[PDB]
Parts: C-alpha cells; structure tokens; sequence
C-alpha cells in the first residue's frame, strides 16, 4: 500500500496538468490557434497574455508540489540505508528498529520503487509463576548472582538465565559475594554449594 | 461563481491538498501511543520498593482520567485569541469565509488511557511487554538490572536502595515546582 | 437579538479580521447579532464497488433536523431523498451520519469519522458506527516476590515495505505553454527567465532519484555468489 | 513511426540509471553475503563461518 | 482583479502548510523513536533520552 | 495519413487536452493525422571543453 500510494499520487499531479490545458482563465477560447486564426496581432496579444499567464501559473504550482514530495522521499530513502546498514550487516540492540521482539537478523528484497526487509525476530512463549529473592545468606555474607536471576519451584532454590527457563544449582562460581546479610531488603536463607 | 470555472479545476486541487495534511495529522498520533495492543491497569497494591509513582500516575477522582502532572500541563497551554481556532475549533457555532476545523480521530481521553497503559507496563513488567507478552519482576529486583546495564554492579542498588529511592522521589517533586511557576518551559 | 451596547454614534460593529458581526437598526435603535447561514461539507462513505453499493453519508456541522432543508431534498431525485430522512439518524461530534446504524459493540477502526467513532460494513450485511477500541484488557499479577520466566520460544518473520524513489519527468516548458506558434514564444521572452527556472528544478528532482537508489542497494562493492551445495543446517 | 516525446504537450518520463535487474543483482550479493559470512563482510573481508 | 489577487491568498496559505506540515512529520518520527527506545527499552546512544 | 476509424459526421479530431490531432481534407474526404514538429528531447554529452 505505501509503494502504490507513491504511483497515485505522482500521476494526479500529471493529470491536472493536462486538463488545465483546456481552461481559457479569461480569453476568448483556450485553443491558441483560433486566437491566432482570428485576431490581428494588437488584439491577439491581449488574448495571448492571459493564456501565458495562467499556463506559467499551472506550471509552477506542478513543480513546487514536486519538491515538497521529493524531499519526503529522500527522508524515506535515508531510513531504508540505515536498516540496509544496521539490520542487514549487523544485529541491532535498537528496541522495534528492526522488527518486533529480539532481533536476530534480516533479508532484503526488491519491489518496484522500494524495498521489501524480512526481519527474523525471537519471541518468549509461554511462561511460568516462581518465587524469586534478590540475594542469598550463607555465611553472614550475601551473594548475587553473576547472570540469572534467583528462582524457587516451591521447595529448592536455583539460579536460571532470564530468558529461558534453565535452572541450576547455585554454587560459588555462579554466584558472587557482597557485604553483609543485613542490609539488603529481602534477603532469603540458603546454602551455597563449593563446587572444589 | 461562474467567472471562477474559467481557471479550470484549481480549487479540487486545493482542497486535496489541505486533506492530505489532515489524514497525516491523525496518523502522528497512533504512530506515537498506539505501541500496544493491551490495556494493562496497575494493581491497587503500591508496594514498589519505597519508590512513589503517584503524580504520573492517574487518579479515579476527576472525571478526566488524567495524573496529577498531566492536568498542569493542560491548564498551561492557552491561546491570547491571536487567531482564528479560538474563534471555531475548541468547542460549535460557525464562523464565516468558509473556514472549518475539524476533530481529531483519537480523543484527549483516549490518549491518556494509552499513557497509562504504558505507564503500567514499565512499572510492572520492566521491558517485556515490548517484546512479546508482560512478565512480572519486582520493581527493585527490575531496578538492578537496569544499573547493571550502565556497568555499575547490582550490589550497589540493594545497599543504596533507600537513599536512591529518596533522591528520586524529591526529583519527580521539582518537576512541579518547574511547572507550577508562570515560567512555562512548554 | 444582542448584549452589546455600542456608543450613541456608531453604526455597526466589528471583530478581530475586520468582518461584520453586530449591526444597529435604524429605526429601532438595538443591536442584532450576524451569524452565517450554516454551511459545511458532504462526505460519502462506500465498502468499495466491487463489494456492494450501499452508501451513508455524512452531513458536518449541522445539528440534523437542519439536513432535509440544508439540502434541496424536495428538489432532489427520490434516490437521493431516502438520506435526508430515516430511522438511521446518528447525531455526533464529527457532524450528523444518516444511514448507518448505531451498535453498541466497540471493534478495531476499519473507516474513520472523527472524535472516537468509526464505521465498518459487516451486519444480512448492513453498515454500523460504533466507538472504536483500543485493545483488550489486562492486569499484570504484580506482587513483591513474584517473577515469570518463559518456557519455550517462537521464531518469527515480519515484512517492512519502504519507499525509495519516484518517477522521473520532464516539461519542456516551451511546448506545453504554446507548442509550434512563433509568435507566443515571441512573448514569452517578456517574462525573463521562467523556463530555465523549472527545467532546473525538475533536473535536479530527478538526479536525486538516483541518488536515492546508489545508497540503499550499492553498499557493498563485491558481488558475492552463493555457493552450489546448500548444507545451512 | 511514432515519435511520442513530442505527443503529450511536452512531458516525458526519464529511464532509472539502474535496470530492475542490476537491482536484483544487488540483494542477491548481501544475501550471499550474510548467509555465508555473517556480519564480517560488512567490515571488511568476509570470512566463512 | 479580485478573483486572481484572492486565488493567490489562497495559493500562498496552503504552500505555508504544506511546509508547516513536513516538519510535525518529523518531529512525531522522533517521538515515536523515542517512546521505543527509552520507554520499552534501555537506551545505550549517548545524550538521546 | 491516418488510419483512425471515423463515422460519416465528423471533422475532426481531439484527445484529453483540446487539441486537434487529426482532420478531414473538405475535398478527398480523407482522415489523416496532425503531429507537431520541433523535437525538442535532445541531450549533448560532452567532457569540458
Ligand atoms: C523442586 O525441584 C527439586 C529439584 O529437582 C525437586 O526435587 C526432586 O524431585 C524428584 C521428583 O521427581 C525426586 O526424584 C528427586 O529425588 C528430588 N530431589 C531432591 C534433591 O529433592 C522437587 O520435587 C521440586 N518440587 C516441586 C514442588 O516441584
Ligand atoms: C536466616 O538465618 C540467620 C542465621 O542463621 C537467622 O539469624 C538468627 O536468627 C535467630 C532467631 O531469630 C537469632 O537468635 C540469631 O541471633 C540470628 N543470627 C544473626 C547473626 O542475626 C535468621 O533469623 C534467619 N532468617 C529467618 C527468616 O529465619
Ligand atoms: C507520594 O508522594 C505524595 C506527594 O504529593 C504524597 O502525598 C502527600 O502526602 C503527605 C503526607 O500525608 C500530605 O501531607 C500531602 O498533602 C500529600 N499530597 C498529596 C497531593 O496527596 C504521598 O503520601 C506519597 N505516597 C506515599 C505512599 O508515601
Ligand atoms: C421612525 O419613525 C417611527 C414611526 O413613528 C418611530 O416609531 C415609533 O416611535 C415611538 C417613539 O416616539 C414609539 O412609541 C412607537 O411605538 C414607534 N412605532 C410606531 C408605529 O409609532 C421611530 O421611533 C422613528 N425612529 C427614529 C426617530 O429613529
Ligand atoms: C515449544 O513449542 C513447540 C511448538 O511451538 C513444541 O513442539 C510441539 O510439540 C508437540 C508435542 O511434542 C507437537 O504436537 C507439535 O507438533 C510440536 N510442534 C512442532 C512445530 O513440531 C515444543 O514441544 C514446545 N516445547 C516444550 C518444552 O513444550
Ligand atoms: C501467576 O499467578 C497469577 C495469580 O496468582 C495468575 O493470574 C497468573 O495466571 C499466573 N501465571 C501463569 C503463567 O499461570
Ligand atoms: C474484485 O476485483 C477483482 C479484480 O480483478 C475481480 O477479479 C473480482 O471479480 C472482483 N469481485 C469479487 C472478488 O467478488
Ligand atoms: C441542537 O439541537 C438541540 C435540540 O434542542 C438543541 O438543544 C441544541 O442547542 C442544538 N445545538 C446547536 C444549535 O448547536
Ligand atoms: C446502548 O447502550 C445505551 C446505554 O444506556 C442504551 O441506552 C442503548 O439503548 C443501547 N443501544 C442499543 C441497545 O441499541
Ligand atoms: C512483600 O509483600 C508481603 C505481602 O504484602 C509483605 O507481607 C512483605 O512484608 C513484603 N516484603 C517486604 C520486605 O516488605
Ligand atoms: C471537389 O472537387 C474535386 C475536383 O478536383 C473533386 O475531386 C471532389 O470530389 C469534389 N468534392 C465534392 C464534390 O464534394
């Protein structure tokens, strides 16, 4: 629909201005011919003055029409050479730059006047309620997780990455250690396995 | 009338142009709100880690749906009758030469309904119902892992929490005070 | 009949464009008011021909009992008097829409009207106006030790459509304003240098067409081929 | 014998520099780029992965 | 003399905006560019939100 | 000379903007075709001179 809408409107504009060839704007017909066929030349100046005058006008009215539509299709061709750049020859951490969801990659393909991109995009399915805490008391010392977050199915605790559910058993060398117990708000007792 | 069909069809021609600028207008807009397809509502539980959301967020007790910050923004914008809109668009009674002005297609209540639902969304569920469905996290535990995008550690959020939640529950409060002064930044 | 008490001299009034809008009779001596006889557009809807043939129409800014007299609707075709007068008469913001029918229902904007309303042509089948709707609720199960984690994935592909260039046209600017005729182009030298100002500018519309075309597509300089065994996993 | 540059008062349209098919011959370079090569060859010297 | 002194009134305020117009466009682009990157996401393009 | 495909009332002919593009002789009673002549669409390539 944006790609046809660009040939509708380029060819309305090509169309007025050939019916306005048929307006007089005031002289006695708007054939140029039978003015000349039918006036001397004092009289037919008068008469040629008013069609010049308001042909100039048609014309004019055409090509600042025209520049005001040309400079919203170079702001509309700077856009596609950035998703060329970023979206094609890269991966981009952009939030619905390229696509909807995380992207992964993208594939260019020519229409007519445009462009077409296939944006191949990763999308989360169904998820699960847990039971989380922001850090873990072993020793009168807290610990945080290098890259997870901190789930419980109910009983056990277990460390999982945030985009996939995969949990694991917390030890020493997923986990890092940080002050004491006593000053983060919501702090959960457990023990933390020592993998050596 | 009829000395004007002498100059051809240059009035279709105007008035084609001035609504393509009106359709354009409407289009602005949901390119900017429309960005999600839920409505999602806050829970009535305010348990958000000490931080104090209730100037940006709506209150039931206006008939206009609208936050606190909001309704000083729309009693700042104004018109000294300079022009012509005072004069026919806010409302009608008609005015002469032809001029109209037409409604927007999206309401000032039905924008609002789509910042609070954009508002939820971020409070309750982080980033994730721009990607996809809305997972919920804790707003604190939310909190971390945006310090731990800026290369700070998430252990200086939980032994800060209560000093960073001060500084910016004093932060939100200058905002009024910059717009409650006749010194209008709009 | 008006509030406005002019001075003892002064005849008529005016506003802020100069227009007039309170005269003084001069026989009883008050003050009118001047109010344009009401006027406005009118805009046809239609499901498209190659669907049905079914048409409403909207009548802006007119309060609805003004429409059979606005128009000349005893002086009209009997096709056309059938959208003066009805029981489908809807009364908006947006004007006063005759020949649609008011649902209650609230479904996605498929025809717009302005100030909240579409109209759409589902229901045999009919024509409807309703108050469009933003989406379905929802609530986010927010609570202080809560958190979901996704279980599985989906891979998608979505399609972006981007204009990039447009026709490339030329006036010869001679010809079209008097073609062939030697005493027209006589005269238009009397009017400077207007023909050398559009080809100009249509020029250099049409170079950017292709300038336009070189930094979307030419941005790699290897012309890379694929391979014949296709083992991509 | 028709020469109809001079049948329509004056307007024409002008050909594009590049044909539909040199087009066509530019995004099946960066497709067979980014399939076989990844990012690499947007960089530099595309290298096979 | 009134028809083409009030035609050109017309002309001249419908040219104004259509300029007017173009430049709401791109300034609701980048609103809509913002509310992506900084209000659904994190942002890592320096001075931007 | 033309070969458009008249009716026996006719003296001439016209397209979407007004103008003539063929007529019939008064005398042979036969239909043929007017087309301009300038050919203005002429470009010169040149290196500097
Ligand atoms: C929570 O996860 C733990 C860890 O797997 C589960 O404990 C195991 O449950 C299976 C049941 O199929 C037993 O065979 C294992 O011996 C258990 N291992 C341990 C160390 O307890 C536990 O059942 C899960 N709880 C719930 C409610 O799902
Ligand atoms: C988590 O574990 C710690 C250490 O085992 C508990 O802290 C002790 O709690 C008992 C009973 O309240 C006190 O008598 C001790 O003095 C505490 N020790 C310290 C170092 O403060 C803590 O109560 C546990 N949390 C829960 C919820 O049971
Ligand atoms: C969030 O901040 C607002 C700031 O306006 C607090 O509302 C004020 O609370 C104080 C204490 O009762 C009152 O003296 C003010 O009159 C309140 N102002 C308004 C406009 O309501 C609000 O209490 C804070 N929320 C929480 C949970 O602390
Ligand atoms: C113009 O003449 C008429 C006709 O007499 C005047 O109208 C009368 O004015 C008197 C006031 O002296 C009223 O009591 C009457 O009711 C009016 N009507 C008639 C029918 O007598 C009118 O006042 C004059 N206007 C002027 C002098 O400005
Ligand atoms: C993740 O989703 C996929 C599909 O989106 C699941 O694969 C389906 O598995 C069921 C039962 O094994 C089959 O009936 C379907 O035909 C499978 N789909 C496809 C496309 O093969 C997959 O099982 C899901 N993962 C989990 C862990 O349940
Ligand atoms: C999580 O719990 C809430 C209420 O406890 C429930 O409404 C929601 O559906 C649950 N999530 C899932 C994925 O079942
Ligand atoms: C709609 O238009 C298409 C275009 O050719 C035509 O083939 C078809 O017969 C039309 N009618 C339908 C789909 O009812
Ligand atoms: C429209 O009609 C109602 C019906 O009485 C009337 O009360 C109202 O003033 C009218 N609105 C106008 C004329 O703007
Ligand atoms: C729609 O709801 C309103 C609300 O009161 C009601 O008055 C009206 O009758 C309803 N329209 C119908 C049932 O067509
Ligand atoms: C979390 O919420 C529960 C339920 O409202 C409450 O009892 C508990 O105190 C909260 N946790 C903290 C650390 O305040
Ligand atoms: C006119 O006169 C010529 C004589 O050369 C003749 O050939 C032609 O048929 C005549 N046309 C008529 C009588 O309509």
């Amino acid at each position: 629909g944006k790609l046809q809408d660009v040939v509708n409107q380029n060819a309305q504009a090509l169309n007025t201005l050939v019916k306005q060839l048929s307006s007089n704007f005031g002289a006695i017909s708007s054939v140029l011919n039978d003015i000349l066929s039918r006036l001397d030349p004092p009289e037919a100046e008068v008469q040629i003055d008013r069609l010049i005058t308001g042909r100039l006008q048609s014309l004019q009215t055409y090509v600042t029409q025209q520049l005001i539509r040309a400079a919203e299709i170079r702001a509309s061709a700077n856009l596609a050479a950035t998703k060329m750049s970023e979206c094609v020859l890269g991966q981009s951490k952009r939030v619905d730059f390229c696509g909807k969801g995380y992207h992964l990659m993208s594939f260019p393909q020519s229409a007519p006047h445009g462009v077409v991109f296939l944006h191949v995009t990763y999308v989360p399915a169904q998820e699960k309620n847990f039971t989380t805490a922001p850090a873990i008391c072993h020793d009168g010392k807290a610990h945080f997780p290098r890259e997870g977050v901190f789930v419980s199915n109910g009983t056990h605790w277990f460390v999982t990455q945030r985009n996939f559910y995969e949990p694991q058993i917390i030890t020493t060398d997923n986990t890092f250690v940080s002050g004491n117990c006593d000053v983060v708000i919501g702090i959960v007792n457990n023990t933390v396995y020592d993998p050596l | 009338s009829n000395l004007l069909l002498q100059y051809g069809s240059f009035c279709t021609q105007l008035n084609r142009a001035l609504t393509g600028i009106a359709v354009e207008q409407d289009k602005n807009t949901q390119e900017v709100f429309a960005q999600v397809k839920q409505i999602y509502k806050t829970p009535p539980i305010k348990d958000f880690g000490g931080f104090n959301f209730s100037q940006i967020l709506p209150d039931p007790s206006k008939p206009s749906k609208r936050s606190f910050i909001e309704d000083l923004l729309f009693n700042k914008v104004t018109l000294a009758d300079a022009g012509f809109i005072k004069q026919y668009g806010d409302c009608c009674a008609q005015k002469f030469n032809g001029l109209t002005v037409l409604p927007p297609l999206l309401t000032d209540e039905m924008i609002a309904q789509y910042t609070s639902a954009l508002l939820a969304g971020t409070i309750t569920s982080g980033w994730t119902f721009g990607a996809g469905a809305a997972l919920q996290i804790p707003f604190a535990m939310q909190m971390a892992y945006r310090f731990n995008g800026i290369g700070v550690t998430q252990n200086v959020l939980y032994e800060n929490q209560k000093l960073i939640a001060n500084q910016f529950n004093s932060a939100i409060g200058k905002i009024q005070d910059s717009l409650s002064s006749t010194a209008s930044a709009l | 009949e008006s509030n406005k008490k002019f001075l003892p001299f002064q005849q008529f009034g005016r506003d802020i464009a100069d227009t007039t809008d309170a005269v003084r009779d001069p026989q009883t001596l008050e003050i009118l008011d001047i109010t344009p006889c009401s006027f406005g557009g009118v805009s046809v809807i239609t499901p498209g021909t190659n669907t049905s043939n079914q048409v409403a129409v909207l009548y802006q800014d007119v309060n609805c009992t003004e429409v059979p007299v606005a128009i000349h609707a005893d002086q009209l075709t009997p096709t056309w008097r059938v959208y003066s007068t009805g029981s489908n008469v809807f009364q908006t913001r947006a004007g006063c829409l005759i020949g649609a029918e008011h649902v209650n229902n609230s479904y996605e904007c498929d025809i717009p009207i302005g100030a909240g309303i579409c109209a759409s042509y589902q229901t045999s089948q009919s024509i409807i106006a309703y108050t469009m709707s933003l989406g379905a609720e929802n609530s986010v199960a927010y609570s202080n030790n809560s958190i979901a984690i996704p279980t599985n994935f989906t891979i998608s592909v979505t399609t972006e459509i981007l204009p990039v260039s447009m026709t490339k046209t030329s006036v010869d600017c001679t010809m079209y304003i008097c073609g062939d005729s030697t005493e027209c182009s006589n005269l238009l030298l009397q009017y400077g240098s207007f023909c050398t100002q559009l080809n100009r500018a249509l020029t250099g519309i049409a170079v950017e067409q292709d300038k336009n075309t070189q930094e979307v597509f030419a941005q790699v300089k290897q012309i890379y081929k694929t391979p014949p065994i296709k083992d991509f996993g | 014998d028709l020469i109809c540059a001079q049948k329509f008062n004056g307007l024409t349209v002008l050909p594009p520099l590049l044909t539909d098919e040199m087009i066509a011959q530019y995004t099946s370079a960066l497709l067979a780029g980014t399939i076989t090569s990844g990012w690499t060859f947007g960089a530099g010297a595309a290298l096979q992965i």
